[PDB]
RNA sequence: AGUGGAGCCUGCGGCUUAAUUUGCACCCGGCCCGACACGGACAGGAUUGACAGAUUGAUAGCUCUUUCUCGAUUCCGUGGGUGGUGGUGCAUGGCCGUUGUUGGCUGGUUAAUUCCGAUGAACG
């Protein structure tokens, strides 16, 4: 986890990243 | 027509085990060494062509690459399109080629087809 | 004899032929892995199914 | 994984299991497992109890073996009958091993030794080799030398691959023979020199080498 | 060599004890065409777990063996990997990430896998997950090629994934080791494709990286692309 | 003593053919498969995997008919503009080898401590 972001101008998809490393 | 004193009608009835004496040495040894399965499939295709053809003209041609297959006495009535390198030479099976192979009816090479100085000064 | 690529036939609404009005127009596969929704292919002399080859002729 | 451990049969059985009940050694384990020996042909269990009988009995229970040598004699003879009727692999080998231990630590003894020597010409190599080592240990540890020497003479005179094995027996047993039986065995070896086979000749040369060495 | 395999081999995914059947069939002695057909059948019958285990146990060791032996991937095995990428979840979790985490990935396999990735279309969620997986592991020489080729796949990049990539770049300030310019090429690709998704403190972080870790040729181009970058 | 004379076969030439490989490219067939940009098709579903019968010289969904399934993992064409499991040469970090002395048996199998099968230390 990081500290900064892109801040403004909306989001489209939060992305599902926990379906790859959690398998093994 | 008779072959080695044996007519075609009894040749059809005369079976696989005692084919030895009516042949030459080479195909006798070839049959003694064990016949394979690919030429059996070729026999099956030839006879499948032989069934459903109407019986008042010559049946449909069966084509193959097999140049080295022993002609059985029961081949009389087939049409064999044997490869030569480029094309299929399709030939009628007469009763007279029982002892021969399929290679000598498919020639792989064409025949070969192959003025003097006079001083003036 | 160029290397042409086979094109899948865009059949128009191949989905909308296994149901009427309710029930199944085709049979249901009795398999353990799948079935009751995997439609049973019924060709003019035979049958053809999805996964584990439960085939009837 | 369970044979290389200290608690396994490689080390624990040899040291602490001979002390049955704190005193070494007791044949109460042997005296209560006749049910495995008779009317049971379960594989790999008779072999295991024969291995245990071979390994435990080696700690010289001489008065016990003297007093119940008769019981062990009939027990091992019915074992011989059962294994001849069945034809197993490991049970016969370790029961010949425990027979060897019994005969080394110790009329009935003569017939037990005769049976042990008769089960030496078995075609199976493990049984035959176990009987070979057993007869070698029993004779070298003798009033029974005449019996085994005349048995070897009669076994040669009755006859082809077992001749090499019993020639190895003769090679390991010529020095512990009486003089007349030494002369008879030398005459028999000289008779079998006449064959043109080289393997029996080499076995006889090694027997002569072990005798004269 | 050619033709069709017996159809009993194709009922292996329909079985329950498929691992024992796989061990009976001895996959280490298979040929390239047989393994290609096996990967095709395994990817054509769902069940991402068994496909991932097959890639972990069979396909990846064979790829390692013939790359170490013949110095090039096989033709039918290249097709096998292309067929395995048709199920991207099994291919990422079964081949790419374990080989990156092994720490002994060769450059030849790195270039081959990157060319396979750039041959194909990667889903945006799967590409972002791959980015996050690469950015979270330790640094290796061949991993920069994977990251650069995934970056010039040119997909949309989320918040946390891009920030994890940025801090992966920021994790190199105390490193006095000589650094390849391939890492700088991955960095230049990131800047060139995502200059509008770069905030301020990231930009001065990259300027102080270029000051701390300078390059004669490509670092001026990175400086130009950072200095002429519009935000938002 | 021969060859060069005759016959046999063998190499270069030459001639023939599909090739008469070479100082197996190919004959004749059948197979299999790069991104950049733009214009299209694309969940109406792009696409992957096929029961069968056969085309084929034989089979094979890699083929020719019949619809069953996986579903974005997409697939058609055009550019002298890049180009890629590209090939090749230079510099490059590690790593092998290259440039004395003294100790120390569950198993089946064969004649045979037979065959296979599990199974360490100092001194100069
Ligand atoms: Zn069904």
């Amino acid at each position: 986890s990081s500290v900064m972001r892109r801040n403004e101008q909306l989001t489209l998809h939060d992305e599902r990243f926990e379906k790859f490393y959690e398998q093994y | 027509f008779t072959y080695r004193g044996v007519d075609l009608d009894q040749l059809l009835d005369m079976s696989y085990e005692q084919l030895m004496q009516l042949y030459s040495a080479r195909q006798r040894r070839r049959l003694n060494r064990g016949l394979r399965r690919k030429q059996h499939s070729l026999l099956k295709r030839l006879r499948k062509a032989k069934k459903e053809a109407p019986p008042m003209e010559k049946p449909e041609v069966v084509k193959t690459h097999l140049r080295d297959m022993i002609i059985l006495p029961e081949m009389v009535g087939s049409m064999v399109g044997v490869y030569n390198g480029k094309t299929f030479n399709q030939v009628e099976i007469k009763p007279e080629m029982i002892g021969h192979y399929l290679g000598e009816f498919s020639i792989t090479y064409k025949p070969v087809k192959h003025s003097r100085f006079i001083p003036l000064k | 004899p160029k290397k042409n690529k086979h094109k899948r036939k865009k059949v128009k609404l191949a989905v909308l032929k296994y149901y009427k009005v309710i029930s199944r127009l085709r049979r249901e596969c009795p398999s353990d892995e799948c079935g009751a929704g995997v439609f049973m292919a019924s060709h003019f002399d035979r049958h053809y199914c999805g996964k584990c080859c439960l085939t009837y002729c | 994984a369970a044979h290389k451990e200290i608690c396994a049969v490689l080390a624990a059985v040899t040291e602490v299991i001979r002390s049955q009940g704190g005193k070494e050694t007791e044949t109460e384990y042997f005296a209560a497992l006749m049910t495995t020996m008779e009317a049971v042909e379960s594989p790999e269990s008779l072999a295991a109890v024969a291995y245990l009988l071979n390994l435990v009995l080696k700690r010289v229970p001489s008065p016990v073996l003297i007093k119940k040598f008769s019981d062990t004699s009939k027990a091992f003879m019915d074992i011989m009958s059962a294994q001849a009727s069945s034809g197993s692999t490991s049970v016969l080998r370790w029961v010949l091993s425990c027979l060897a231990t019994l005969l080394r630590k110790q009329p009935v003894t003569l017939q037990v030794y005769h049976g042990l020597l008769s089960f030496t010409v078995h075609p199976k190599p493990k049984i035959r080799k176990a009987a070979q080592h057993g007869v070698c240990s029993v004779l070298k540890g003798h009033p029974a030398a005449i019996s085994t020497a005349k048995f070897c003479i009669q076994e040669i005179e009755k006859s082809a691959t077992t001749t090499l094995h019993m020639l190895t027996l003769l090679k390991d047993l010529l020095p512990c023979f009486p003089e007349g039986l030494v002369k008879s065995c030398s005459e028999t070896l000289l008779r079998v020199m006449t064959l043109s086979h080289v393997l029996v000749t080499a076995c006889a040369m090694q027997a002569f080498h072990s005798l004269f060495h | 060599r050619s033709g069709k395999l017996p159809k009993a081999f194709k009922i292996i995914p329909a079985l329950s004890n498929w691992e024992q059947i796989l061990y009976v069939t001895e996959p280490e002695a298979w040929t390239a065409a047989a393994m290609y057909q096996a990967t095709r059948i395994f990817a054509s019958n769902l069940k991402e777990r068994m496909a991932q285990r097959f890639y972990n146990l069979v396909l990846l060791p064979r790829v390692r063996d013939d790359v170490a032996e013949y110095k090039r991937l096989n033709f039918h095995l290249y097709m096998a990997l292309k067929k395995a990428l048709f199920k991207p979840g099994a291919w990422f979790k079964g081949i790419l990430i374990p080989l990156c985490e092994s720490g002994t990935c060769t450059l030849r396999e790195a270039i081959i896998v990157g060319s396979i990735i750039t041959k194909c279309s990667i889903p945006v969620l799967h590409s972002s997950a791959a980015m996050l997986k690469i950015a979270e592991m330790e640094y290796s020489g061949a991993n920069s090629i994977f990251l650069r080729l995934l970056l010039d796949k040119k997909y949309a990049l989320p918040y946390r994934v891009l920030d994890a990539l940025v801090f992966h770049f920021l994790g190199f300030r105390t490193e006095k080791r000589e650094l390849p310019v391939l890492w700088h090429q991955c960095l230049l690709t990131l800047v060139q494709r995502y200059k509008a998704d770069l905030a301020t403190d990231q930009k001065e972080a990259l300027l102080e990286l270029l000051r701390l870790q300078p390059h004669p040729q490509l670092s001026p181009e990175i400086r130009r692309e950072l200095q002429s970058a519009v935000p938002r």
